[PDB]
RNA sequence: AGGAUAGUGGCCUACCAUGGUUUCAACGGGUAACGGGGAAUAAGGGUUCGAUUCCGGAGAGGGAGCCUGAGAAACGGCUACCACAUCCAAGGAAGGCAGCAGGCGCGCAAAUUACCCAAUCCCGACACGGGGAGGUAGUGACAAUAAAUAACGAUACAGGGCCCUUUUGGGUCUUGUAAUUGGAAUGAGUACAAUGUAAAUACCUUAACGAGGAACAAUUGGAGGGCAAGUCUGGUGCCAGCAGCCGCGGUAAUUCCAGCUCCAAAAGCGUAUAUUAAAGUUGUUGCAGUUAAAAAGCUCGUAGUUGAACCUUGGGCUUGGCUGG
């Protein structure tokens, strides 16, 4: 038959279900950054668990090592272009010291919110999805995108949005046609 | 298995020719040819896949239905034809000419080549001995054979055939600093001048080459195609990088200045 | 030197030493013997579809004072009978003698748990209905 | 949108090098009419119990039904 | 051991339990709304008893 | 030595020797055993699985024997036997879904008797025919990705936050309550249409329609401990039942049956079984053996395992490539 096609998780639960300080950590996380649910904070522990698996394995080779400096100054750079990691932190222990709260930063969903386009951040995420919102000239819905350095910039109401200079929407031609 | 295999499965073709996993279940299977199955390419992926000229494998029959490929001077019609290493390909109707050589990437290279160039091939001298009525013959990487070659001709060598006369202009002596490029193992595609060879007798023997960069490998002296008869004067045009390979590292600071 | 030999070449003995000690652990036993295969009124299966035979009900352990409510049910597959448990308050009225059943272990894998004595199943199915579909009215008996 | 699109140099060479289903699309062609790939299996299959001239095959069983 | 008794008191209590309708109460919000409303119950106003701190405090 | 084979060869025959394997486990038995690439879990070391997208092997109900052909001991080829089994005018004849779809049976356990060669490729005398190979759709909560179920105001009313200030009384800006009040926004759905396609469906775009209880109404399990969240109310009263384990129930039950409230995960959640970590409870890393389980009654002893030290060191001369600075 055909190849399969590869698929993946994308995030881990924890080992024990009921902790009331990871409980309380979790909800005032999600609280601050308007998430839907817990496997939203779940995702971003779970790739920033192997990122520091990665880093670890490296960080035990011997410096000016090959394999060291080609895929740690690229991932150093990925984590720069994101906008997580600063640019005076460029030296793969600062990547260690990443937490999750750096990588919500990057969010569309928190840029929305903190470039004034939203009241609040739980409006930045309807905003989102209900087509509104347009990086570039393309319309994006999904509140996880994380924005790229370059495409900070580019954040604004979509061509075509009644908030950014569109026609009329549903209920307004409604009320005003009658 | 109560005879020849006739399907070629998508996952289990060559991984040179680079084809993608989701577009069918089955790979061109190259027909029986001058060239080894694993070391060859069939015409449908040179004329769809690498000059993307056609669409889809109806049109590639198509192309060719109506004479306008030639492989080696001679038109062909077989759309699986295994062409191979030093092959010429002709299409007089887009006025192009061809010669498979691999690039330092281990693949392929579309290596575009004069019509001069065109109108001779090297191939690399398997074996040498005495057919009926004592006549002497040459048999070359491509399967062809030759009668009457030069007596100073033995394995190993190169010989530069007319390609249209099937004859032998002349010829390269194995011997060392010879140029060479690799047609196989990891350093495929790499180019350099023999160093030393090392004999091993009952084994494979095994070939030390010197890159332009004077970085050394090793490989099998059936890896082994002498293309020149010093550093510097390859007989055939060399496809761009000059078969030279360079590390991961080196490829990313290229890159980067270049962009 | 620890009573085990250390030597680089005696690999043998540490491999052959080791398969033998592996046999005092039961739950290795049970994989390699297959039990579960041979001894198991399941055959090693999670579940089995069965016929109600009778509504008996069981006395609970001490300190424990209750009728826990059970049926007798032949399995198909095999023909053993086994005592499967009836969960929740008053789902042995949905079970009826010579009906087809489908049933599942307790959850202690193989050894009873609680009071009830001498029951390693439960009832799952009436039917072919759940019975927590039956316990809550979400759907009727096909009767 | 991004798509794909041919120019040939002339409509007879168009018509030469294209597939059905695009000049049925741009109604330079008609779409060819056959029954369903039942039905020309199952005449296929029925026709492999035929040997010789129909003609011949439909008398010869004409012949032996006296009716 | 020694197996049998009386089956006439299956389902005995829940038989007798008064049914008591649920009262038709507004909904509750789903999705990120829920978990906005436990937020700010939690760590905006906070309704400690100082230092004493109950999630479903009974009426007392 | 011969015969046979495409060919080596006890492959077989004639004659002749008595050899060949084995405690470094032969031989035999079992396998809920096709092998591998690989899968699950994983600090390391490991444990468990691999019928199944690729490669190799084997088979076409069970055997055996063959024809054609380069290639088959082929089975959508034949011959014969065994077991099933079809039509019959009773003389005879015809079978092989572990191919696609589908049916029976089996079961805890698995979908349509659909469309097409347009793509991927294969076959043929071949630019043209054929292909249940393959692709498309149907069923599909096997698994996987992203991700709705509301957002924002305005007032009311409260508190904090400040400021006019001594407090007083206010102005006033950040939260919480509002059966207490609005106008905005959108896709689920549907739909002209275009795109998509061999033709469609769906997706993606997009006119018009499409949200206040926005009934366009989120569920699954729990609330004594483990383990997060009730000593609330009613019912029962060692009964019914719960309870993985410890335990709960004999009239205010924190555990049952319910209502309210609350907790956990959420388009998912629970249960059963297997397996992995936890398990340093299989221990090579890395267990224990006086008394918790565990030194053979004691010596000898073959295989196995393991075995004291010792043989060009030091010095000197030049010598390149790199790393402080
Ligand atoms: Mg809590
Ligand atoms: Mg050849
Ligand atoms: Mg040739
Ligand atoms: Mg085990
Ligand atoms: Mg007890
Ligand atoms: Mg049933
Ligand atoms: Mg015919
Ligand atoms: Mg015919
Ligand atoms: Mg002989
Ligand atoms: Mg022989
Ligand atoms: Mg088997
Ligand atoms: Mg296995
Ligand atoms: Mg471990
Ligand atoms: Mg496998
Ligand atoms: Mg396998
Ligand atoms: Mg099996
Ligand atoms: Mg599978
Ligand atoms: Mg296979
Ligand atoms: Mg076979
Ligand atoms: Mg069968
Ligand atoms: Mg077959
Ligand atoms: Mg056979
Ligand atoms: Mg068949
Ligand atoms: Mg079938
Ligand atoms: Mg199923
Ligand atoms: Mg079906
Ligand atoms: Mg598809
Ligand atoms: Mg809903
Ligand atoms: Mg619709
Ligand atoms: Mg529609
Ligand atoms: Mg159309
Ligand atoms: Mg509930
Ligand atoms: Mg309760
Ligand atoms: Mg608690
Ligand atoms: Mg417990
Ligand atoms: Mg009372
Ligand atoms: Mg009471
Ligand atoms: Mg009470
Ligand atoms: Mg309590
Ligand atoms: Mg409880
Ligand atoms: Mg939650
Ligand atoms: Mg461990
Ligand atoms: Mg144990
Ligand atoms: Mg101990
Ligand atoms: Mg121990
Ligand atoms: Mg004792
Ligand atoms: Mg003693
Ligand atoms: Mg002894
Ligand atoms: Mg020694």
């Amino acid at each position: 038959p055909r190849a399969p096609r590869t698929y993946s998780k994308t995030y881990s639960v924890p080992k024990r279900p009921y902790e009331s300080a990871r409980l309380d950590a979790e909800l005032k996380l999600a609280g601050e950054y308007g998430l839907k649910n817990k496997r939203e904070i779940y995702r971003i522990g779970f790739q920033l668990s192997k990122i520091r698996r990665a880093a670890r394995d490296l960080l035990t080779r011997d410096e000016k090592d090959p394999k060291r400096l080609f895929e740690g100054n690229a991932l150093i750079r990925r984590l720069v272009r994101i906008g997580v990691l600063s640019e005076d932190k460029m030296k793969l222990d600062y990547v260690l010291a990443l937490k999750p709260e750096d990588f919500l930063e990057r969010r569309l969903q928190t840029q929305v919110f903190k470039l004034g386009l939203a009241r609040s951040i739980h409006h930045a995420r309807v905003l989102i999805t209900q087509r509104h919102i347009a990086v570039g000239k393309q319309i994006v819905n999904i509140p996880s995108f994380t924005v790229r350095l370059d495409s900070q910039k580019h954040i604004d109401f979509a061509h075509n949005s009644p908030y950014g200079g569109g026609r009329a929407g549903r209920v307004k031609r409604k009320n005003q046609g009658k | 298995a109560r005879g020849p295999k006739k399907h070629l499965k998508r996952l289990a073709a060559p991984s040179h020719w680079m084809l993608d996993k989701l577009s069918g279940t089955y790979a061109p299977r190259p027909s029986a040819g001058p060239h080894k199955l694993r070391e060859s390419l069939p015409l449908v992926v040179f004329l769809r896949n690498r000059l993307k000229y056609a669409l889809n494998g109806r049109e590639v029959k198509a192309i060719m239905m109506q004479q306008h490929v030639q492989v080696d001077g001679k038109v062909r019609t077989d759309t699986t034809y295994p062409a191979g290493f030093m092959d010429v390909i002709t299409l007089e109707a887009t006025n192009e000419h061809f010669r498979l050589v691999y690039d330092v990437k281990g693949k392929f290279a579309v290596h575009r080549i004069s019509a001069e160039e065109a109108a001779y091939k090297l191939g690399k001298v398997k074996k040498v001995q005495l057919g009926k009525k004592g006549v002497p013959y040459v048999v070359t990487h491509d399967g062809r054979t030759i009668r009457y070659p030069d007596p100073l001709i033995r394995a190993n060598d190169t010989v530069k055939i007319d390609l249209a006369t099937g004859k032998i202009d002349d010829f390269i002596k194995f011997d060392t600093g010879r140029l060479v490029m690799v047609t196989g193992g990891r350093n495929l595609g790499r180019v350099g001048v023999i160093v030393h060879r090392e004999k091993h007798e009952g084994g494979f023997d095994l070939v030390h080459i010197k890159d332009a960069l004077e970085n050394t490998f090793v490989t099998r002296l059936s890896n082994v195609f002498v293309i020149g008869t010093e550093a510097g004067k390859p007989w055939v045009s060399l496809p761009k990088g000059k078969g030279i390979k360079l590390s991961i590292s080196e490829e990313r600071d290229r890159r980067r200045a270049q962009q | 030197g620890k009573g085990k030999p250390r030597g680089l070449n005696s690999a043998r003995k540490l491999r052959v030493h080791r398969r033998n000690n592996r046999w005092a652990d039961q739950a290795y036993k049970a994989r390699l013997l297959g039990t579960a295969f041979k001894s198991s009124p399941f055959g090693g299966s999670s579940h089995a579809k069965g016929i109600v035979l009778e509504k008996i009900g069981i006395e609970s352990k001490q300190p424990n004072s209750a009728i826990r409510k059970c049926v007798r049910v032949q399995l198909i597959k095999n023909g053993k009978k086994v005592t499967a448990f009836v969960p929740n308050d008053g789902c042995l009225n949905f079970v009826d003698e010579n009906d087809e059943v489908l049933l599942a272990g307790f959850g202690r894998r193989g050894k009873a748990k609680g009071d009830i004595p001498g029951v390693r199943f439960k009832v799952v199915k009436v039917s072919g209905v759940s019975l927590l579909a039956l316990w809550k009215e979400k759907k009727e008996k096909p009767r | 949108s991004t798509g794909f699109g041919l120019i040939y140099q002339s409509v007879a060479d168009a018509k030469r090098f294209e597939p059905a289903y695009r000049l049925v699309r741009y109604g330079l062609a008609e779409k060819v009419e056959k029954a369903s790939r039942q039905q020309r299996k199952q005449k296929k299959n029925r026709d492999k119990k035929i040997f010789g001239t129909q003609r011949r095959a439909q008398k010869r069983a004409a012949r032996r039904n006296a009716d | 051991g020694k197996v049998h008794g009386s089956l006439a008191r299956a389902g005995k209590v829940k038989s007798q339990t008064p049914k008591v309708e649920k009262q038709e109460k507004p909904k509750k919000p789903q999705g990120r709304a829920y978990m906005r409303l436990l937020y700010t119950r939690r760590f905006v106003n906070v309704t400690l008893t100082n230092g004493k701190r109950k999630m479903n405090p009974s009426p007392a």
